[PDB]
């Protein structure tokens, strides 16, 4: 979950960043990124 | 295509034409498809039935719309009418062709039927 993707901020210890680079591995291509987008996004 | 319909309608006149006729007949029409038919050649690749498997597969993913559940439910949903202890090794094995061909990450977005 997006939830997760805060709870790696937290432990590594920005939201516009880390939302950023998830949006461009999005549209890099098609392993592991797109599999835990494309069912959780239309699941929301 | 499309084009193929008009060499077909090319084909009929041409066989009424052989008889000197003033007016296709269905026997004609028949001929002309006959060979226009006879005349495209089946693609033979090296078995081929797995596609069979792939589509009646995808189509349910489809319609349904983790590995661990969804796996099983497929190797019972596609055996629901025929009998045997042998193609189930031959569906988990397409199964997993199918996953290390990139056809399966669980029906991945891009791919068409």
């Amino acid at each position: 979950s997006q939830v997760s993707e805060h709870s790696i901020i937290k432990d590594f210890t920005p939201e516009h960043a880390i939302h950023k680079v998830l949006q461009l591995m999005l549209r890099r291509g098609e392993i592991q990124h797109r599999m835990q987008r494309k069912v959780l996004y239309r699941l929301k | 295509t499309v084009r193929q319909l008009e060499s077909m309608i090319r084909l009929s006149e041409a066989m009424a034409r052989m008889h000197c006729c003033d007016e296709v007949q269905p026997k004609h029409v028949k001929e002309a498809f006959r060979l226009l038919n006879k005349s495209i050649i089946r693609v033979e690749t090296p078995e081929y039935c797995r596609i069979s498997n792939l589509i009646v597969l995808h189509l349910r993913k489809v319609e349904e719309e983790k590995r661990s559940e969804l796996v099983n439910w497929y190797l019972k949903e596609i055996e629901s009418e025929i009998d045997s202890e042998e193609e189930l090794i031959n569906k988990k094995r397409i199964i997993e062709k199918v996953i290390h061909r990139l056809t399966h990450y669980d029906h991945v977005l891009i791919e068409l039927t």
